[PDB]
C-alpha cells in the first residue's frame, strides 16, 4: 500500500514496532529464504537524520563493505518505509554477490542423484570435483584419439534449471537441457559435437605435427589461428575456419617487405590452383610454390622483444630496454609506455626520478629511472 | 522587393529580448544557451549589416530605437564576441552609426558612446590587477604580451589535462569534471582560432574514467563539422578518438560524405578519391567498431536506392583506400577479415582482396572464373555454415571493384564461346534475389545477344539501329552497360557512339548514369594501368559532352 499502515506490514512482516509510539521496531528482515536481527531506534520524532540501527554479526559482515552506503542512506532517506526497501535490495546484492559463503543444496535428491547419475555415465569418466561439488568436469575421446574436457557448474537445485556448461572447442557448443535430461544426455550431445569437429582437428594436428607452428605455442583447442614460420624471419598467420577447414584459408605474411613480395604475387598468381580434396599443407606447398622448414630453430624461437604494453618494437627511437626482474617474465617496456602505465596504478609510489610498480605481467617490483 | 522590414523586425524583437535574458553569460545556462544559437546570431547580424550600410545614420529612426542596447548586450557577452565573424560585424555596424558632423548633442552622445564601446571590444583592462600593474613598469603594451600570455595560457591547461588522464585510479588531486566541461564549453566558439588548437587536441585524447560523458555534446559537433569544412586540422589521433566517443557525430561525418556524392561532385571519382584519402575516415575505419558503422550506413543507402550505381562507385573508392590502410598500418596483430565482413565466407573476401594490379592482364579470366564458382557455392548452395543469403554475398562483392567491372569487358576479349561461369558472375551482379529460371533466362538472351554482337564487332562500322533492334524490359541496363563497353572497345567505335548514346539517353537519368559508368570505367583504367588510347580519347570527348546536357 501508499501509506506506512499496512504497507510497512506487508513489506517487512517481521519487524514489530515495540513501542506504542512506533519508535522503536525489532526482529527480522527477509533476504533469500533467510532472517537477519535487526534492531532501529528513532528520535522523539521521524527523521532519519539521526537513528541507531544496530544488526547481528551476521548482518554486519554480510553489510561490509557497504557500510558507508548504508550510513548515507540513514542520513539521505526521507521515511522509514523506502529506507527498509533500499536495505532489502541492498541486502540482497551483498548476498548475490558472495554467493560462495551462503547457500545449503536438498541432500535428499541433491547429492544421491549426482552420484547415481555419475554412475550411469560411468566411472572412467568423472576427472574432477569441486568441495562445494559445484564445478564438475568430464573426459571425452576422439575417434581419432584426442582428450577433450567439459566444465559443469552446478547450482542448488541441478535438474531443475540448466547448468552451466563450459568446453573449449572452437565452436559454440549447444546443449539441449530438458528436466527430465541428466547428465548422460548432455554428455551424448557432447560427443555429438566432437565427432562433428573431427575436421578441423585432424587439420590443425597434421600442421602442429608438420611445422614449425610459433605463437600459439602449445595452442590450446579453441585455436584457430597457426602462425606457421617459413624461411627465416618471416613468417604467414593462418586462420581456418571450422565448417570448412579444408577450404581455403586466410593467410597473410609477415617479416621483410622485399621478401614477401614476390610471395603474395606468386600465391596471387596460384589462388585458383586451391583444392579443398587434399590437405592445407599439400595445397598451400604448391600454391605459394615453396617448402616449409620442419623445425628450423627449435630453441631459439622468436621470444617477443616488443614493448609488451604497445606491441611494437621501435616506439619512437625508443627501443625495448626497461626490463623485468624476473626470470619467468623477463618481459622489455619501454620508458614511455611503461611510465604511462605505472603513473596509473594505485600502488606505485615516486620518488625522485625513480618509480617503483608492479610488472604489467607478472605484479612483480620493477624500478624505471627516467 | 518584397519584406524588407518584416521578418528582421521580428528577429531584431526575439534576438533583443533574448541577449537581455543572456548577457555575459557568467552561468552555466547562458553558455550552453549562447554557444547553442550563436550562428544564427551572426546571420542576423549580417543582414543588420547590409541594412544599415545601404542607408545612413542620425538622419533615419528606423530601428535606431533599440540599435544601441543591442550592440552593447552583444559586446559583453564574450561568447558572442569570440565567435568567427561577429566582432568584425559589430564593429561594422557601430561604423555605420557614428557622424562625421555632428550637430544635435545625440549625435555627439552617441559618437562617444561607440568609441566607449569600441574601447572595451579593443582595450578595456578588465584582467587581474597584479599583472596588469607589473607591465606598465616594464614598459609593454597589452597587445605585445597578449598573445605569449595565451600561449602559456593554453598549454598550462592542456598539460593539466594530460595529467589528469594518467593519473587514472591514483590517489591525488583529481581535476574536477566541473572544469573539463568548462573549458570544453569555452574552446567551442573559438574554434577557429589557432591559438587554441592545443587545446582541443589534448580534451579528445585525454578521455578520462568518468564513465559519464564529460564533454556536452555542443563541443563534439563543432570539432567534427570544423574537421569536415578544414578549418581546423587536427591530428589524426584526435578526430578517429572524438568518432569513437561520439557516434552521432560519425554519422554527420559520413553524411556529409554522401553529400559530396550526390549533390556537389556526382561522378567525379578524382576528387571523390581527394576527399577521402584527405578526410580521415580510411584511417579511422581500420578500428572494427567504425567500420561497422560506416558499412551500416552504406547499406541503408545501398537498399534506399535498388543499387544506384552511384553508391557503388563510392563503396568502391572507400574501399580501394581502406585496403590500403588496414595493410599500412597493422603489421603484427591485426584484426582477422572475418571481423570487418563477418557474413561471408572468409575464403571469398581473401581471394577478392588480391589486386589486379599484382595479376597479369591475361590471367584475370582464370581468377574471375574462379570467383564464380565460390559465389554460385556461396548462394545458390545455401546450406549452413554459409552467408545469410544472396544479397550479403553480394554486398560483399560490391565492396570490391576492379573485379565488378572487369566482367563484361573479359566476356568482349572471349567473345567466341563465353564461359557459362562468367554469364552467372555478370548476371548475378546486375540482379541477385532473382532464382535460377530468371537467371538462366537472361543468361541465355545475354549470351544471344554476345551472339549478335561478336558478329557486329566482325562486321565493318555498322549503324546504331541494327543495335536497337536487339536492344528491344527488367534486363536493360546490363544490356546497355555491356553495349557501352562494347563501344569503348571494339575499334569499331569512335564513329558510331553519339548515334547510340542520344537514343540511349531518353531520360536525364539514364545520362547521368551513363556518366558516372563512363568516370568509373576511366578511373578504373588509370588505376589499373590498363588502356587503349583510342577508348580513352574516346571517352573522354563524349564525357565532355554529356557533362553538357546533364
Ligand atoms: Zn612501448
Ligand atoms: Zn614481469
Amino acid at each position: 500500500m501508499a501509506v506506512t499502515e499496512a504497507s510497512l506490514l506487508r513489506q517487512c512482516p517481521l519487524l514489530l514496532p515495540q513501542n506504542r509510539s512506533k519508535t522503536v521496531y525489532e526482529g527480522f528482515i527477509s533476504a533469500q529464504g533467510r532472517d537477519f536481527h535487526l534492531r532501529i531506534v528513532l528520535p522523539e520524532d521521524l527523521q532519519l537524520k539521526n537513528a541507531r540501527l544496530l544488526c547481528s554479526w551476521q548482518l554486519r559482515t554480510i553489510l561490509s563493505g557497504y557500510h558507508r552506503i548504508v550510513q548515507q542512506r540513514m542520513q539521505h532517506s526521507p521515511d522509514l518505509m523506502s529506507f527498509m526497501m533500499e536495505l532489502k535490495m541492498l541486502l540482497e546484492v551483498a548476498l548475490k554477490n558472495r554467493q560462495e559463503l551462503y547457500a545449503l543444496p536438498p541432500p535428499p535428491q541433491f547429492y544421491s542423484s549426482l552420484i547415481e547419475e555419475i554412475g550411469t555415465l560411468g566411472w572412467d569418466k568423472l576427472v574432477y570435483a569441486d568441495t562445494c561439488f559445484s564445478t564438475i568436469k568430464l573426459k571425452a575421446e576422439d575417434a581419432s584419439g584426442r582428450e577433450h574436457l567439459i566444465t559443469l557448474k552446478l547450482k542448488a537445485k541441478y535438474p531443475a534449471e540448466s547448468p552451466d556448461y563450459f568446453v573449449d572447442f572452437p565452436v559454440p557448443f549447444c546443449a539441449s537441457w530438458t528436466p527430465q535430461s541428466s547428465l548422460i544426455s548432455i554428455y551424448s550431445q557432447f560427443l555429438a559435437a566432437i565427432e562433428s569437429l573431427k575436421a578441423f582437428w585432424d587439420v590443425m594436428d597434421e600442421i602442429d605435427e608438420k611445422t614449425w607452428v610459433l605463437e600459439p605455442e602449445k595452442p590450446p583447442r579453441s585455436a584457430t589461428a597457426r602462425r606457421i614460420a617459413l624461411g627465416n624471419n618471416v613468417s604467414i598467420n593462418i586462420e581456418v575456419d571450422p565448417r570448412h577447414p579444408t577450404m581455403l584459408p586466410e593467410c597473410f605474411f609477415l617479416g621483410a617487405d622485399h621478401v614477401v613480395k614476390p610471395l603474395g604475387i606468386k600465391l596471387s598468381r596460384n589462388i585458383h590452383l586451391w583444392d579443398p580434396e587434399n590437405s592445407v599443407l599439400q595445397n598451400l606447398k604448391d600454391v605459394l610454390e615453396i617448402d616449409f622448414p620442419a623445425r628450423a630453430i627449435l630453441e631459439k624461437s622468436d621470444f617477443t622483444m616488443d614493448c609488451g604494453i604497445c606491441y611494437a618494437y621501435q616506439l619512437d627511437g625508443t627501443i625495448p630496454d626497461q626490463v623485468c626482474d624476473n626470470s619467468q617474465c623477463g618481459q622489455p617496456f619501454h620508458q614511455i609506455c611503461l611510465y604511462e602505465w605505472l603513473r596509473g596504478l594505485l600502488t606505485s609510489r615516486q620518488s625522485f626520478n625513480i618509480i617503483f610498480g608492479e610488472c604489467p605481467y607478472c605484479s612483480k617490483p620493477i624500478t624505471l629511472k627516467m | 522587393m518584397a519584406q524588407d522590414s518584416v521578418d528582421l523586425s521580428c528577429d531584431y524583437q526575439f534576438w533583443m529580448q533574448k541577449l537581455s535574458v543572456w548577457d555575459q553569460a557568467s552561468t552555466l545556462e547562458t553558455q550552453q544557451d549562447t554557444c547553442l544559437h550563436v550562428a544564427q546570431f551572426q546571420e542576423f547580424l549580417r543582414k543588420m549589416y547590409e541594412a544599415l550600410k545601404e542607408m545612413d545614420s542620425n538622419t533615419v529612426i528606423e530601428r535606431f530605437p533599440t540599435i544601441g542596447q543591442l550592440l552593447a548586450k552583444a559586446c559583453w557577452n564574450p561568447f558572442i564576441l569570440a565567435y568567427d565573424e561577429s566582432q568584425k560585424i559589430l564593429i561594422w555596424c557601430l561604423c555605420c552609426l557614428i557622424n562625421k558632423e555632428p550637430q544635435n548633442s545625440g549625435q555627439s552622445k552617441l559618437n562617444s558612446w561607440i568609441q566607449g564601446v569600441l574601447s572595451h571590444i579593443l582595450s578595456a583592462l578588465r584582467f587581474d590587477k597584479e599583472v596588469a600593474l607589473f607591465t606598465q613598469g616594464l614598459g609593454y603594451a597589452p597587445i605585445d604580451y597578449y598573445p605569449g600570455l595565451l600561449k602559456n595560457m593554453v598549454l598550462s591547461l592542456a598539460s593539466e589535462l594530460r595529467e589528469n588522464h594518467l593519473n587514472g585510479f591514483n590517489t591525488q588531486r583529481r581535476m574536477a569534471p566541473e572544469r573539463v566541461a568548462s573549458l570544453s564549453r569555452v574552446c567551442v566558439p573559438l574554434i577557429t582560432l589557432t591559438d587554441v588548437d592545443p587545446l582541443v587536441e589534448a580534451l579528445l585524447i585525454c578521455h578520462g574514467r568518468e564513465p559519464q560523458e564529460i564533454l556536452q555534446p555542443e563541443f563534439f559537433e563543432a570539432v567534427n563539422e570544423a574537421i569536415l569544412l578544414k578549418k581546423i586540422s587536427l591530428p589524426m589521433s584526435a578526430v578517429v578518438c572524438l568518432w569513437l566517443r561520439h557516434l552521432p557525430s560519425l554519422e554527420k561525418a559520413m553524411l556529409h560524405l554522401f553529400e559530396k556524392l550526390i549533390s556537389s561532385e556526382r561522378n567525379c571519382l578524382r576528387r571523390i578519391e581527394c576527399f577521402i584519402k584527405d578526410s580521415s575516415l580510411p584511417q579511422a575505419a581500420c578500428h572494427p567498431a567504425i567500420f561497422r558503422v560506416v558499412d551500416e550506413m552504406f547499406r541503408c543507402a545501398l537498399l534506399e536506392t535498388d543499387g544506384a550505381l552511384e553508391i557503388i562507385a563510392t563503396i568502391q573508392v572507400f574501399t580501394q583506400c581502406f585496403v590500403e590502410a588496414l595493410e599500412k598500418a597493422s603489421k603484427q596483430l591485426r584484426f582477422a577479415l572475418k571481423t570487418y565482413f563477418p557474413y561471408t565466407s572468409p575464403s571469398l573476401a581473401m581471394v577478392l582482396l588480391q589486386d589486379p594490379q599484382d595479376i597479369p592482364r591475361g590471367h584475370w579470366l582464370q581468377t574471375l572464373k574462379h570467383i564464380s564458382e565460390l559465389l554460385r557455392e556461396a548462394v545458390e548452395d545455401q546450406t549452413h555454415g554459409s552467408c545469410g543469403g544472396p544479397f550479403e554475398s553480394w554486398f560483399l562483392f560490391i565492396h570490391f571493384g576492379g573485379w565488378a567491372e572487369m566482367v563484361a569487358e573479359q566476356l568482349l576479349m572471349s567473345a567466341a564461346e563465353p564461359p557459362t561461369a562468367l554469364l552467372w558472375l555478370l548476371a548475378f551482379y546486375y540482379g541477385p534475389r532473382d532464382g535460377r529460371q530468371q537467371r538462366a533466362q537472361t543468361m541465355v538472351q545475354v549470351k544471344a545477344v554476345l551472339g549478335h554482337l561478336l558478329a557486329m564487332s566482325r562486321s565493318s562500322s555498322l549503324s546504331a539501329q541494327d543495335l536497337q533492334t536487339v536492344a528491344g524490359a527488367p534486363a536493360q541496363q546490363l544490356i546497355r552497360h555491356l553495349l557501352l563497353n562494347f563501344l569503348l572497345w571494339a575499334p569499331g567505335g569512335h564513329t558510331i557512339a553519339w548515334d547510340v548514346i542520344t537514343l540511349m539517353a531518353h531520360t536525364a537519368e539514364i545520362t547521368h548514369e551513363i556518366i558516372g559508368f563512363l568516370d568509373q570505367t576511366l578511373y578504373r583504367w588509370n588505376r589499373l594501368g590498363i588502356e587503349s588510347p583510342r577508348s580513352e580519347k574516346l571517352a573522354r570527348e563524349l564525357l565532355k559532352e554529356l557533362r553538357t546536357q546533364v
